[PDB]
């Protein structure tokens, strides 16, 4: 009876950062699918390998919930089979992806005036990143072929770039909240189940 | 007829002193044995000890013994409870009540005991002042749902009346809670048609007498 | 010094036959007592010494004194007959009482109306915000209430008082008290209570907006 805690998911006051994004396991509960999409607050939703009507019938062993915040421009990255730069050094959707991504604009909640900066991303790193592998590293990255011994100079810089959340910037530049819910289905008995299967 | 009316609990810090007075009326009373017995808020009665017909026959309970005595004016027709060393625990309502079957009590076996005829809450509460509440409107939106909100107050004797008491249909007062901040917290609320939101005026008549505080509140909508 | 016995939580229609059994401890007792203690008065006085009721009960109540083992059996149920009922002993000094019992009157169910409450903005002024959601008029009291603010779950947040029995209609009314601040009542937009009562089917929800 008990309904999977979504709501600790999407309305949460405080969001991760996309370099170091947050997952929340879902299990033995009861889905409810029919809120997300009986919506018109959710600026992208796009279910990979789920049926677009089948929704609130299925039933899968685990479900994860991957929620951090990225600027308007990056959210088309957020995609199995991508390639930029928080697709490669953020978070890496892998190309048999099963689950659906919820994005949404938070332009008034994430932004302020002066500057909100407590958002980061990662901007540099020697390789891409496999698939649900959270970095978190904070070593001087070296770009030349010029060592480093973590002095930040030319082209030693700290992995790390802020972003700056003001209501006074473009739309692909402002605050958006984004919820990748992940269909486990593992050779086990199902836990997720929705309210018609 | 008889009745056992009391007087003397109040709010008094841990450590201190303070004694309780029974009054007795109409049986004979230096005849009968006379008993307290206290019960706490939410939990049950527990005795606390005795007296005999002035016989000299204490016999408390423990955890009081040499912290209560007993005493007796049977020439005043009043018992009495001297309390000192107050452990914080003694919080309850105290309860006097006569007593005609002991055995080295009171001579000759006279009418049953613990006819009880109690009063007198008495609360020991720590440190902290008694504090005033603060009523607030618990205004509606759209029977409609009409009530206060009494938040914020030490002392627990809190009661509330409804447009002068003459509302008194469709009322429910609720028992307190105890808050995290050592604070009680009470609401009381009434049920009224939608066809009087507008005609009739509702007013909340919240009193502390602890704190001596009154207030009238008006309830509006939205 | 004994530990009294006895089965509370009792539940009957208007008039039937209850009976509560204190069995002592060590020391077998000879002649409890029997007091009823509605809430907000002083006990009082039922049955003598394991028999023999006083005088100004209906006689609707009984007992047998048998050693270690007692009964106190009433007959007749009446509406304005719900309180607490105590057994206590004295052969030795130290007078110990029972557990009590609770007695409620199997009524008719009855469905729980809800209504809520936001904080007032008087008490916005003092940093705080009290959110309040009411439960009237239903009989069964085993209902449950779960505070959602924004769709989750807010626990350790909420104290519910539950209402004496009514002597009219015997339905029962308990109230929940949602506690907040200020500062976390300003970033959620939604404050709801859902209920579930032994008389309803689906949860019932009623919220707001600020
Ligand atoms: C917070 O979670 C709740 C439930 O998952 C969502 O609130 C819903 O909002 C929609 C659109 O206004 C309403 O039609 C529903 O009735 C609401 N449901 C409840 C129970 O509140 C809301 O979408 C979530 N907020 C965020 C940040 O996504």
């Amino acid at each position: 009876t008990n309904l999977c805690p979504f709501g600790e998911v999407f309305n949460a006051t405080r969001f991760a950062s996309v370099y170091a994004w947050n997952r929340k396991r879902i299990s033995n509960c009861v889905a409810d699918y029919s809120v997300l999409y009986n919506s018109a607050s959710f600026s992208t939703f796009k279910c990979y390998g789920v049926s677009p009507t089948k929704l609130n019938d299925l039933c899968f062993t685990n479900v994860y919930a991957d929620s951090f915040v990225i600027r308007g421009d990056e959210v088309r990255q957020i995609a199995p089979g991508q390639t930029g730069k928080i697709a490669d050094y953020n978070y890496k959707l892998p190309d048999d992806f099963t689950g659906c991504v919820i994005a949404w604009n938070s332009n008034n909640l994430d932004s302020k005036v002066g500057g909100n900066y407590n958002y980061l991303y990662r901007l540099f790193r020697k390789s891409n990143l496999k698939p649900f592998e959270r970095d978190i590293s904070t070593e001087i990255y070296q770009a030349g072929s010029t060592p480093c011994n973590g002095v930040e100079g030319f082209n030693c810089y700290f992995p790390l770039q802020s972003y700056g959340f003001q209501p006074t910037n473009g739309v692909g530049y402002q605050p958006y909240r984004v919820v990748v819910l992940s269909f486990e289905l593992l050779h086990a008995p199902a836990t997720v189940c929705g309210p018609g299967s | 007829e008889v009745q056992l009316v009391e007087s003397g609990g109040g709010v008094v810090q841990p450590g201190r002193s303070l004694r309780l007075s029974c009054a007795a009326s109409g049986f004979t009373f230096s005849s009968y044995a006379m008993h307290w017995v206290r019960q706490a808020p939410g939990k049950g009665l527990e005795w606390v000890a005795v007296l005999s017909y002035d016989g000299s026959n204490k016999y408390n309970a423990d955890s009081v013994k040499g912290r209560f005595t007993i005493s007796r004016d049977n020439s005043k027709n009043t018992l009495y409870l001297q309390m000192n060393s107050l452990r914080v625990e003694d919080t309850a309502m105290y309860y006097c009540a006569r007593d005609g079957v002991s055995v080295t009590m009171v001579r000759g076996v006279i009418g049953p005991l613990c006819d009880y005829w109690g009063q007198g809450t008495l609360v020991t509460v720590s440190s902290a002042s008694t504090k005033g509440p603060s009523v607030f409107p618990l205004a509606p939106s759209s029977t409609a749902a009409l009530g206060c909100l009494v938040k914020d107050y030490f002392p627990e004797p809190v009661t509330v009346s409804w447009n002068s008491g003459a509302l008194t249909s469709g009322v429910h007062t609720f028992p307190a809670v105890l808050q995290s901040s050592g604070l009680y917290s009470l609401s009381s609320v009434v049920t009224v048609p939608s066809s009087s939101l507008g005609t009739q005026t509702y007013i909340c008549n919240v009193n502390h007498k602890p704190s001596n505080t009154k207030v009238d509140k008006r309830v509006e909508p939205k | 010094i004994q530990m009294t016995q006895s089965p509370s939580s009792l539940s009957a229609s208007v008039g039937d036959r209850v009976t509560i059994t204190c069995q002592t401890s060590q020391d077998i007792s000879n002649y409890l007592n029997w007091y009823q203690q509605k809430p907000g008065k002083a006990p009082k006085l039922l049955i003598y010494d394991a028999s023999n009721l006083e005088t100004g009960v209906p006689s609707r109540f009984s007992g047998s004194g048998s050693g270690t083992d007692f009964t106190f059996t009433i007959s007749s149920l009446q509406p304005e007959d719900i309180a607490t009922y105590y057994c206590q002993q004295y052969d030795n000094l130290p007078l110990t009482f029972g557990g009590g019992t609770k007695v409620d009157i199997k009524r008719t169910v009855a469905a729980p109306s809800v209504f809520i409450f936001p904080p007032s903005d008087e008490q916005l002024k003092s940093g705080t915000a009290s959110v309040v959601c009411l439960l009237n008029n239903f009989y069964p009291r085993e209902a449950k209430v779960q505070w959602k603010v924004d769709n989750a779950l807010q626990s350790g947040n909420s104290q519910e008082s539950v209402t004496e029995q009514d002597s009219k209609d015997s339905t029962y009314s308990l109230s929940s008290t949602l506690t907040l601040s200020k500062a976390d009542y300003e970033k959620h937009k939604v404050y709801a209570c859902e209920v579930t009562h032994q008389g309803l089917s689906s949860p019932v929800t009623k919220s707001f907006n600020r």
